[PDB]
RNA sequence: GAGACCGAUAGCGCACAAGUAGAGUGAUCGAAAGAUGAAAAGCACUUUGAAAAGAGGGUUAAAUAGCACGUGAAAUUGUUGA
RNA sequence: UGAGCCCGGGUCGAACGGCCUCUAGUGCAGAUCUUGGUGGUAGUAGCAAAUACUUCAAUGAGAACUUGAAGGACCGAAGUG
RNA sequence: AAACUUUCAACAACGGAUCUCUUGGUUCUGGCAUCGAUGAAGAACGCAGCGAAAUGCGAUAAGUAAUGUGAAUUGCAGAAUUCCGUGAAUCAUCGAAUCUUUGAACG
């Protein structure tokens, strides 16, 4: 169904994952980190986060996080490397890129127009 | 232990027989409400 | 002798004997604070 | 209005009986009407449906279409009419469950038992018609 | 352990010293039963099992305990 | 063992040197019948047992 | 039914425990254990002034 | 592999035993050859099992009919042939003993039995 | 056979494989749990993915009904807008 | 005036309402109320001791805790047999 | 200015309230009287082509005989039924049987 219903489905690409076993708070923080970016920039950034070359800022769910110079890229002090959330977002972004390839859209001019993380039923 | 009786052995076999899963064709029967073993 | 136990922390909402090893114990609450104040005001009124 | 104390107007009991009826009671329930030509031929209104009957579907999405009964599936109170099928996703055709009250019988599968059933129904109807007339 | 299996009622409740079932009292002919436990009474009352023969009695009563075969049966 | 030997003799005409029995965990009995040297186990299994 | 709400074994935990002074079902191996009973405000309990 | 109840009723004891033996032998052999490629052979085995049950029922029924004819005019019958009814009904007084009445009551009823009468409005 | 009764936190503890799962050495204690759709017609085929699944496509009056299934509140949460 | 009543837009799919009487298991913010669900605390407290691990290669989508070889340690017959 | 905290809205989540339904419960009324040594109630183990529970049955084992009905069962697989017939059926009735180990339980 998707939250952003104002986008026509013939001109965009989409991806979804449900009941994903990963931290909701960290996943939200890294989604906000990659929100509004171009696809290649987001993919490279997520790989760098996995490699601990760049870190995502922790904005809201940031209790007792160490300070790192990498956070200066965001104008913040609390940065962290959510490896698992980064891998999950890489999987969904690659699925969305594959859907764009199938639909015939240009992959070099795609931006992350909408990204959302919600809470799944607790286990 | 190693020392037991054929009756208790048969009871353990029956316990396993209850501790088997459920059949897919049972699941596919019409009017069926059985989903998983309880 | 009788040790008084507050029903807070690990002792809040427990069925019976807490971890306190003793002959006789007594659970207390603020509800019991008000009961105790009522009993003493009745006693003072009687006296 | 009911008079005999044996019968009950209980919705609960009526639905329980309908949905837990055995196969013979289900057959009697899935009785179906006869066509007009058969009506003035046999003096019979309705008869239980069976596998060899030719029926005409006159209710449902299938407007006025004929066919031989393929199977009387007594378990869910439906019958299968030949060539009245829908394709699944895979393209395999599955029969559509149709109800005997929605079908009407055009050609009737004949044997000794059904000839006897028709004779009994006709005998009762004509006896009562004669009694009412004179 | 003070309780093994009882052959009459099937519960792991026969004392191994007293040799008496704490649930039914197996060595005694009667089945243990008390009126202060309606839940136990309704746990082990008639109808909680198989009804081997008492389930078949009522139809024979209905037909009147009649014996024989139908006339003309092969 | 006596009943098993008698059954294999009378029904399927099999002579057995000895029989060893066990009870499987499920509750059925398994019998190993070691036959006489004259007869051939492969031939008997192919003929009377329908086993390859 | 006159037996409705009373087919249970419940006893109040006490006064000094930081829980409501209500009868609670004994046991310890089910959801029903520790839950309130015997009251008109409790789930699966007796109704106020049962109909006669 | 279906045996007919009417044919079994027509047949006598020796033929019934012969058919039972043939069915048992066939069932054993076909089970042995069934354990591999159990199929329509399984259907056939179900058929012979039901047929064996039917033949056994017919043999038992004929034997019981013969025994009842033998004990037709005897005071004590086997407990299997005695009617079941209920334990209380079996313990109950017979119809003759329940209807038996004293001679003086019989005389009183003979000479003063309930009369038929009516009272005018 | 009935009712100016109750309507899934109600009504018997049990509308369901409930005196069941489970707890206790034992006497005993003892739950939670109903609803797709008229009909499974319960998604063929293509593509991404190790897979779970996703995206096209399709069934249906409806998938804003996908067997986490009638309708789908609040508490609480995410995204966007101010 | 008010408790409330009525309409529009969206969702939904099978029953419901006004008026006059009758009837009651009829109106909630509390009861350390009952049942269920959900938050802040919080990605916080925390995930112990048994000295110890390392290189190459293999399987696998993925290898610190899966394997083979090589090292470096240990139980030390009152054993980690 | 962004971020963060908070307010409102749209959509999407969590959760299962409301409305609707009900092969269930509860209460009342009416006809009738029927467990067991001819082995009861209860407990156990077996039995289906593919079944664990529930249900049915007892080595004749999801059953046999008989009577009636009259063309099925159904999730799949395999056989039927000649339909002008002693005859399908997880059918109904039911007068005949089979009825493992125990349990008043009885070498
Ligand atoms: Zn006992």
């Amino acid at each position: 169904r998707y939250a952003a219903t104002e986008i026509a489905p013939t001109k965009s690409a989409r991806a979804r994952g449900s009941y994903l076993r990963v931290s909701f708070k960290n996943t939200r923080e890294t989604a906000q980190a990659i929100n509004g970016w171009k696809l290649q920039r987001a993919l490279t950034f997520l790989q760098n986060v996995i490699d601990k070359k760049e870190a995502v800022p922790m904005r809201r769910y940031a209790g007792s996080t160490g300070r790192t110079a990498q956070g200066k890229q965001w104008g913040v002090s609390r940065a962290r490397w959510p490896v698992k959330s980064a891998q999950f977002l890489i999987g969904l972004l690659k699925n969305a890129e594959a859907n764009a390839d199938a639909k015939g859209l240009d992959t070099g001019n795609l931006i992350i127009k909408h990204i959302q993380v919600n809470q799944a039923p607790k286990q | 232990p190693s020392h037991k009786t054929f009756r208790i052995k048969q009871k353990l076999a029956k316990a396993q027989k209850q501790n088997r899963p459920i059949p897919q064709w049972i699941r596919l029967r019409t009017g069926n409400t059985i989903r998983y073993n309880a | 002798q009788v040790k008084v136990v507050k029903a807070t922390g690990a002792n809040r909402g427990i069925k019976g004997r807490p971890k306190g090893v003793k002959g006789r114990y007594k659970m207390v609450d603020g509800r019991m604070k008000k009961e105790m104040r009522a009993l003493k005001r009745l006693a003072k009124k009687k006296r | 209005m009911k008079v005999r104390p044996t019968v009950s107007s209980s919705r609960r009991k009526a639905r329980k009986a309908h949905f837990s009826a055995p196969s013979s009671v289900r057959r009697v329930i899935m009785s179906a009407p006869l066509s007009k030509e058969l009506r003035e031929k046999y003096n019979v209104r309705s008869i239980p449906i069976r596998k060899g009957d030719e029926v005409q579907i006159v209710r449902g999405a299938h407007k006025d279409k004929e066919g031989k009964v393929t199977s009387v599936y007594r378990l869910k109170y439906v019958i299968h009419v030949e060539r009245v099928t829908r394709e699944k996703a895979t393209g395999q055709t599955v029969p559509i469950g149709i109800h005997p009250s929605n079908v009407v019988i055009t050609k009737l599968h004949l044997d000794k038992d059904r000839e006897n059933i028709l004779a009994r129904i006709k005998a009762g109807r004509e006896q009562v018609a004669k009694a009412k007339g004179k | 352990k003070t309780h093994g299996l009882c052959r009459r009622c099937g519960r792991r409740s026969l004392h191994n010293q007293k040799k008496v079932c704490a649930s039914c009292g197996y060595p005694a002919a009667k089945t243990r039963k008390y009126n202060w436990s309606e839940k136990a009474k309704r746990r082990k009352v008639t109808g909680t099992g198989r009804m081997r023969y008492l389930s078949t009695v009522p139809r024979r009563f209905k037909n009147g305990f009649r014996t024989g075969v139908p006339k003309g049966a092969r | 063992k006596a009943q098993i030997k008698q059954a294999l003799k009378k029904l399927y005409d099999i002579d057995t040197v000895k029989i060893n029995t066990l009870i499987r965990p499920d509750g059925t009995k398994k019998a190993f019948a070691r036959l006489t040297p004259d007869v051939d186990a492969l031939d008997i299994a192919a003929t009377k047992l329908g086993l390859v | 039914s006159e037996k409705a709400g009373h087919q249970t074994s419940a006893e109040s935990w006490g006064t000094g425990r930081a829980v409501a002074r209500i009868p609670r079902v004994s046991g310890g191996g089910t959801h029903r254990a520790g839950q309130g009973a015997f009251g008109n405000m409790c789930r699966s309990g007796r109704m106020f002034a049962p109909t006669k | 592999g279906k045996v007919k109840a009417g044919q079994l009723w027509s047949k006598n004891k020796e033929e019934l035993t012969k058919i039972l033996g043939e069915l048992k032998t066939e069932l054993s052999q076909l089970r042995i050859q069934k354990i591999s490629s159990s199929g329509a052979k399984l259907n056939k085995i179900h058929d012979l099992r039901k047929s064996i049950a039917r033949v056994l029922t017919v043999i038992n029924a004929k034997q019981r009919a013969q025994l009842r004819l033998f004990y037709k005019n005897k005071k004590y019958l086997p407990l299997d042939l005695r009617p079941k009814l209920t334990r209380a009904l079996r313990r109950r007084l017979s119809k003759e003993d329940a209807s038996r009445v004293l001679e003086k009551t019989k005389k009183r009823l003979t000479h003063f039995p309930q009369r038929k009468y009516a009272v005018k409005a």
